[PDB]
């Protein structure tokens, strides 16, 4: 019967040192540092104590392999991860890194009215707007349709690729005349949706 | 097989389409057996002639009043009762033989000559008139000499003697009859006969009795039916079978143990003796079980000896079994029905889909009644009618129907307290002469046309309603809150415009309020907004007077209340929907009245009509620059007010019609008249003159009272006057000439209010449901629709209203101010008010076109669900409005104005004068 | 490239029904009338709530069976309450970070929850569970909502010597005076 | 070995009938069962077959623990789902309804150019609107600015604002205020606004009133 200086169970499958998780993705923090007799495991954040009530959602320590885990992580829970299992003698000291980006519950979406209706000549061209509400600047796209048939309300699926910018956003129709006209959008859309608007746009 | 029929309550748990069993309207199959039944105790009499036996039946009514001695005397009338049948149009005769008439002394014996000659005389006169016979060997007159030596059918000795009487049927009455009934409810033969002694042997043994009967029943028949089989069947080609009555019963709360105590209580009383004769020769499982040891146990040979000895199905549904000779115990504790449709069904599917032949059928009236028998002419409607449903919707294989007892006579156990004859028998007379009730008439007619032919009075019509037409909604008790929602604030607020966007109160500095518009009203716009998308040119609403003027008097007004009532008119002025008021409603708890007025008479104080005229002068003068068609009173009770009351209501009107005449007419340009219920009323018999002058007299008491005054000769009707005269009644107040000459002629148009047809028979089946005043019967025709609130659906009846007011009237102008109908559940009786919105205008349409009525005007009946209930055209649930399946098929009879036909269009009409409308005056 | 663009913002007015999860059992509000607040497991007429605000960031919780206000009590425990006031039937709306809808009484400081844990509200600290809500819209038919409770059952008049089974016989109630 | 039929391992962990989550949360679809032996699971949606083919975006594979892990739930993953594992002697399956809804944490965004620089002449119907958009439950409120005193602005540069139109619990079409027969004092600033547990927002309209035309 000798001392307890024991390691963990899986080195290579416990620590990775990054997890840039998108909001809202479940994930699990992992400290199985086996020994005999069984020693003790504490977590905690930013040099404070940790517990299940001082975070949204909710964490659940597990027994079968020493972990908890959050579900529907927030970017609130940025900071450091430093779990310290200790022995009857001696303790062990790991840290863990977590940046969790920014991801909305919802897809962009842009204030309505916008884009306005296109009546304008040459002299005056048309100053179409389309702003949307996101924390990052999402996907937005125009996608002009290309008249057969006189695409505007069909179905079957209407790709009409048009790309001028993506990235409040707004765009010059240089030289407006009756040679362009149709039903415009704007297709705003980032990883949960795409989305867009469209009005009584009708142009010479 | 049994238990194959379980499911019946389950196909028929759903209500049908009120579509295509609306206006049904089949035609039986060709080769239908209509057939008319009799018996040999009930209508045969002369119970000790030409050395006739005796019957139990004849010791039964003596017991050694009320005795079937000679009881119809057909026995000697040969020639009255085949008249009949000739009369009648029937194709076959149902009648019995007497045991103890053929075979007096012994059934092996001497025949009585006599007695097979009365027998063979009725047949050679069937067979001349066309009239086949269905001839029942056994109709519970068993010879008492089978009854005091071998103890009746309690003895299995009598297989051998019926099958001796029976091969002296078949041998002599064998090559006209081809239809052969063994035993005739063979349930009351041995459960009352022997388990009970309501019957005609009286014993009341025990259960154990009625059991051991009914297993000699089976062997008898089945000793009588392979008698036939095998001598007779081959040189005659005929059938037998067993009449077996039965009933219809419901589950009570249905569940599955209802359901199965349903089916076992049908196994009881039904399958008892099918089952052994149609399946396979034993009893129903059911009751093998729980009464094992009572019930006796069939052999194996004779199992399969009773099955299949029946060629078809014999049904006698009708008041022997049902409601009168069930036993209770038998029900199960469950809710007896008479349904028909159902039972055909049970018997289809449990018994393998055989040849059904109804041998009896029909119901009773009491004995106290003459020709005129509306009641039992209408339960033989709906039971024909139950027929022709099963034949046609169900599949049943119906092969023939029997109305029960041709004539009057002896009705068993209940005497001659009943009669369910087709022809009256006056059982008093010495010469006791057929008849014809009101039911043969029926029947005659219904067997000539062969079921029930679409009626050309009953197809609906292709044709446009004339332009400018009122197409209408109502709401009574339109939902009034004054809250202002609108500019109601008046306080001036500071505004963090950048820094939190909140109001900080300045409390000093308040502004003036706004002139108050109709957009303040947070509940006019919403009931627009539906109205609007109802496509209805007209709404038709009406004035609270215990709001308007909460004391009666005209001291004190209350003008926020008329502002929100002109202000609902003039929005939907606004919006092109002509508003329609009415000045007072009956339906308040109150009487419509302000509580200081309604405390007095309420109507009795000649103030009530005084007080009246102002708030109708007052209403006239703030709603009338909008409002053009006014209602002075809505559609007033006419069977619930009396006549001081209806004499004071009608000056009333008066006066409000004599207010807007002669001071309003002229600056507003509007109408002014009173609306009436209109519900016709029709007789029950259509071929009965007593019948036709009860139905006018209702309609004088119902329509022509407040109408008669008004749009008639300006006095009360004169029946209404000839019927309380001569009933020392002198309530009905007379009409000086001054008042006559005021409501001689107060109306600008016929507003009438249309919802069911009553059915009125001049005599009394019964007092209870009497109505001793009017000496009137009110009964309805089953075979109608009914509203879930038992309303019946008769699209015909507005056609028929609108023609007698023409008629009595003159060639006014008619509004239809109120048309509906209510649907109890959510969805599945809405269905039935778009067929009855439909028909109704069809019907409406008729009249304007066929009969030339100067229609001008259809309003359906109550606005949304919420102000009236159950009534609405929209459904409201959860706090909204629902348009319902009725809307938007109303909606489409307004976009067509009417029921145009597949090409057919009519050019717009700018000022069109029919006489109905405001012109240039 | 399929188009579908559903419109966000639609839950200004009409019904909802408030879901809230544990990682054990789901459950929807629920109201009745006897003032009972409990969790059906999925959605009811009962459960169909209508959130109406009357300041910036204050609603109020009815349901439209039970005809109802969701009130609160110095406990913590819900109730429904015929009457309204303003004073505790009345909760401060707040959208956590996480999406998820915590409705707490402004001068209570208790959120309301499905469960029987009323603790304090305090920005970002695990909440007590069931009490996570997210509007969910009604999906039920407006049909089912109506009151089918106009049940008729015959006892009267009931026994084995009925005389007119079918009802043709229907008297009408009419009044006859009497001098 | 026993050839028992499949059962539910953890029965007590198989209540949560529906899942409703954000949209961008992970679900947790987990079922133990048994079997002779255990069985695989496949799950398969509305009858098609599921897998990780149909949705891109991570789908973890947990078989030997059998549970499906759905990361990053989008929109598009409404419809109910099945435990289907089937068995030589026994076929249990349990349905698990997922319902994702998409949120939306922000202050009310009123569609632009509502209400607009409408212009009616005197004694017309002028009707302004403002359309609204926000999950949670906003507040609707009509404003005008007054001239009280002075200028229209108030003690510390506040505009005078009257409250014409509110949203109480009897009170519809907040979004629309109608303005029948304007006079001249019918003209100013109309501000339609909204707000709620997030933040306001304000739209402004300017409505002129023409004499002759
Ligand atoms: O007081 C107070 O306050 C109050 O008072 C008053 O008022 C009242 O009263 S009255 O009357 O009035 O009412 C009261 O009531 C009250 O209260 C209140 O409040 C409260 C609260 O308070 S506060 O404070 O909060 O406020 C509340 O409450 C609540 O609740 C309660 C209850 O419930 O009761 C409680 O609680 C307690 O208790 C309970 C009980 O319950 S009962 O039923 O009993 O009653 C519970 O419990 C207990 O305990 C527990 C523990 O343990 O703790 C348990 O359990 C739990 O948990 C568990 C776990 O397990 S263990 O083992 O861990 O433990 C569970 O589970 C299970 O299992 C698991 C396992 O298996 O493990 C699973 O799993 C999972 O996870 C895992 C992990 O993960 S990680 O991340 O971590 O790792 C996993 O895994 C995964 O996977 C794997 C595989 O794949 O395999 C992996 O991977 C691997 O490999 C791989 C490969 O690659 S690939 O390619 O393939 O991929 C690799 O790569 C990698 O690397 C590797 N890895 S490794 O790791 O391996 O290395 C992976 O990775 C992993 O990961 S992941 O990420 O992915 O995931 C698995 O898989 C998972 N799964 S999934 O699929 O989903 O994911 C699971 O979980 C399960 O499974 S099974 O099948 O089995 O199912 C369970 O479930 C739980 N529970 S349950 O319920 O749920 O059931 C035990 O058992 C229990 O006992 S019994 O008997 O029951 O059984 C609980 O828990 C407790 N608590 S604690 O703290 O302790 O927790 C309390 O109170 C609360 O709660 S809490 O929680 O919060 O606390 C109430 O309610 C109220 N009330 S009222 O009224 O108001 O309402
Ligand atoms: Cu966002
Ligand atoms: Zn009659």
């Amino acid at each position: 019967y000798p001392q307890q200086a024991p390691y963990w169970t899986h080195p290579q499958r416990m620590e990775k040192k990054l997890h840039a998780v998108p909001a809202g993705n479940t994930v699990k923090f992992r400290c199985p540092a086996a020994g005999n007799p069984t020693p003790t495991i504490r977590w905690l954040k930013d040099g404070q104590a940790f517990h299940g009530e001082n975070r949204i959602g909710g964490i659940r320590l597990r027994h079968q392999h020493w972990s908890l885990v959050m579900e529907s992580v927030v970017p609130s829970d940025r900071g450091t991860y430093t779990c310290l299992v200790e022995n009857a003698v001696g303790s062990i000291r790991y840290n863990y890194l977590l940046d969790v980006l920014e991801r909305s519950p919802h897809r962009p979406i842009l204030q309505a009215g916008l884009p306005a209706n296109t009546t304008a000549v040459v002299g005056s061209d048309v100053e179409l707007l389309c702003k949307v509400y996101s924390d990052a600047q999402p996907h937005i796209q125009w996608l002009k349709h290309i008249v057969i048939n006189g695409s505007s309300f069909g179905a079957d699926g209407f790709p009409y690729v048009q790309v001028l910018k993506t990235a409040v956003e707004v765009l010059y129709l240089r030289n407006v005349s009756a040679e362009d006209a149709g039903e415009y959008t704007c297709l705003a859309g980032n990883s949960i949706g795409l989305s867009y608007q469209s009005a009584w746009l009708t142009v010479l | 097989e049994p238990g194959d029929g379980a499911q019946t309550w389950a196909r028929f748990s759903r209500p049908p389409a009120p579509e295509a069993a609306g206006l049904f309207q089949g035609t039986f199959p060709d080769g239908f057996l209509w057939a008319v039944g009799s018996a040999a105790y009930q209508t045969e009499g002369g119970w000790q002639q030409h050395g006739k036996g005796a019957s139990i039946w004849d010791t039964f009514t003596h017991h050694p009043p009320a005795t079937g001695d000679v009881a119809s005397d057909s026995y000697n009338n040969v020639f009255r009762d085949t008249e009949a049948l000739r009369e009648l149009g029937v194709t076959h005769y149902r009648f019995s033989i007497s045991w103890a008439r053929v075979l007096p002394n012994g059934s092996a014996g001497v025949p009585n000559r006599e007695g097979l000659r009365y027998y063979r005389r009725l047949l050679e006169r069937l067979r001349e008139l066309g009239v086949q016979p269905v001839v029942t060997l056994y109709h519970w007159d068993l010879p008492q000499r089978l009854q005091d030596a071998y103890g009746g059918w309690a003895n299995r000795a009598l297989a051998d003697h019926f099958r001796d009487y029976a091969e002296l049927c078949f041998r002599h009455f064998g090559g006209q009859v081809k239809y052969w009934i063994t035993i005739d409810n063979p349930y009351v033969v041995a459960w009352h006969g022997y388990a009970t002694g309501r019957l005609a042997p009286g014993i009341r043994g025990s259960p154990r009795l009625g059991y051991l009967v009914a297993h000699n029943l089976l062997l008898a028949h089945a000793k009588v039916w392979h008698l036939y089989n095998t001598s007779f069947r081959p040189t005659q080609g005929g059938q037998v079978s067993i009449a077996l009555s039965s009933h219809w019963i419901n589950p009570r709360r249905m569940t599955d143990h209802s359901i199965k105590e349903c089916q076992k209580s049908l196994d009881f009383v039904l399958g008892w003796f099918a089952k052994p004769v149609f399946i396979d020769g034993d009893y129903p499982e059911s009751m093998k079980n729980n009464l094992s040891s009572i019930l006796p146990d069939f052999t194996e040979s004779e199992k399969k000896f009773i099955k299949g000895t029946a060629d078809f199905f014999a049904l006698c549904f009708g008041p022997t079994l049902s409601f009168q000779l069930l036993d209770p115990h038998m029900k199960f504790r469950q809710l007896e029905s008479p349904n028909l449709r159902q039972l055909l069904s049970w018997i289809d599917l449990e018994f393998n889909h055989p040849q059904i032949f109804i041998v009896e059928n029909g119901w009773f009236v009491s004995g106290t009644t003459k020709r005129d028998d509306a009641k039992y002419m209408y339960y033989l409607k709906k039971f024909i009618m139950e027929t022709l449903k099963a034949i046609k919707l169900d599949g049943v294989d119906v092969i023939g129907y029997t109305a029960w007892s041709l004539m009057d006579g002896f009705e068993w156990h209940r005497g001659y307290s009943i009669r369910r004859g087709l022809f009256y028998v006056d059982f008093l007379s010495q010469d006791k002469m057929l008849l014809p009730k009101s039911s043969a008439l029926f029947y005659q007619k219904l067997i000539e046309k062969n079921g029930f032919p679409p009626l050309p009075e009953n197809q609906p019509l292709e044709g446009t309603f004339p332009c400018d037409f009122a197409w209408g909604v109502v709401d009574n008790y339109i939902q009034v809150d004054t809250t202002l929602s609108q500019f109601t604030d008046l306080n001036v607020y500071l505004w963090d415009v950048h820094h939190s966007k909140r109001l900080i109160k300045v409390d000093g500095v308040v502004t003036k309020k706004r002139k108050s518009y109709c957009v303040d009203f947070a509940a006019i716009q919403p009931q627009i907004a539906l109205l609007q998308e109802m496509h209805v040119t007209h709404f038709r609403f009406s004035l609270d007077w215990a709001l308007i003027l909460p004391l009666g008097n005209q001291s004190q007004v209350n003008h926020t209340i008329l502002q929100y009532y002109r202000c609902m008119a003039s929005e939907l002025v606004r919006v092109n929907i002509t508003p329609v008021v009415a000045l007072w409603q009956p339906m308040a708890p109150n009487q419509g009245l302000p509580r200081l007025l309604a405390r007095q008479g309420a109507w009795e104080n000649p103030y009530t009509a005084l007080a009246f005229a102002e708030y109708a002068r007052l209403c006239f003068q703030e709603l009338g620059h909008h409002v053009k068609l006014w209602i002075t009173m809505n559609e007033p009770y006419t069977r619930n007010m009396t006549y001081s009351a209806g004499h004071n209501l009608l000056k009333a009107h008066a006066l409000a019609w004599h207010v807007y005449n002669e001071k309003f007419r002229h600056a507003q340009n509007g109408k002014i008249s009173i609306a009436l219920q209109a519900d016709w009323i029709e007789p029950a018999c259509p071929f009965s003159q007593k019948d036709k002058e009860v139905a006018e007299r209702v309609l004088e008491f119902d329509i022509g009272w407040l109408a008669e005054p008004i749009f008639g000769s300006g006095d009360y009707p004169w029946v209404m006057r000839d019927w309380l005269n001569q009933r020392n009644n002198f309530l009905l107040p007379y009409f000086t000439e001054d008042e006559k000459k005021l409501i001689q002629g107060t109306f600008d148009f016929l507003a009438l209010s249309h919802y069911t047809t009553i059915l009125v028979d001049s005599e009394k089946e019964d007092p209870i449901k009497y109505n001793d005043y009017l000496e009137v019967q009110e009964m309805t025709d089953i075979t109608w629709l009914n509203s879930p609130s038992q309303v019946a659906v008769v699209p015909w009846g507005l056609r028929k209203v609108l023609n007698w007011l023409k008629f009595k009237y003159g060639d006014l102008p008619m509004y239809i101010i109120s048309n509906g109908i209510d649907d109890g559940l959510h969805a599945e009786d809405d269905q039935l008010r778009v067929y009855y919105m439909q028909n109704y205008i069809n019907e409406a349409l008729k009249a304007h076109i066929l009969d030339g009525i100067n229609l001008c005007g259809y309003f359906a009946y109550s606005f949304n669900d919420r102000t009236a209930p159950r009534f609405g055209l929209y459904r409201y649930a959860a706090d909204q409005f629902e348009p319902k399946a009725s809307m938007k098929h109303y909606r489409k009879i307004i976009d067509s104005n009417g029921f145009p036909g597949p090409e057919t269009l009519e050019r717009f009409c700018p000022e069109e004068f029919t006489v109905c409308t405001e012109c240039s005056f | 490239y399929p188009n579908a663009s559903p419109l966000l913002g639609s839950s200004w007015g009409g019904l909802i029904h408030l879901y809230t999860a544990t990682a054990r059992n789901s459950y929807h509000l629920q109201i009745h009338k006897n003032g009972h607040v409990d969790g059906a497991p999925h959605q009811t007429i009962y459960s169909a709530l209508m959130i109406r605000s009357e300041d910036a960031g204050f609603v109020v919780i009815t349901g439209v069976m039970s005809r109802r206000y969701l009130c609160m009590d110095f406990r913590g425990n819900i109730f429904g309450s015929h009457y309204f006031d303003p004073e505790n039937c009345r909760f401060q709306h707040q959208t956590l970070e996480n999406g998820y809808d915590v409705y707490h009484s402004p001068q209570y400081h208790f959120l309301v929850s499905l469960g029987r844990a009323k603790r304090a509200f305090l920005p970002g600290m695990n909440p007590p569970p069931y009490s996570q809500f997210l509007s969910r819209r009604n999906e039920i038919p407006l049909i089912h909502f109506n009151t089918p409770i106009p049940r008729q059952h015959t006892q009267s008049a009931e026994d084995d010597s009925e005389r007119d089974p079918l009802n043709v016989l229907k008297p009408r109630a009419r009044m006859t005076p009497a001098p």
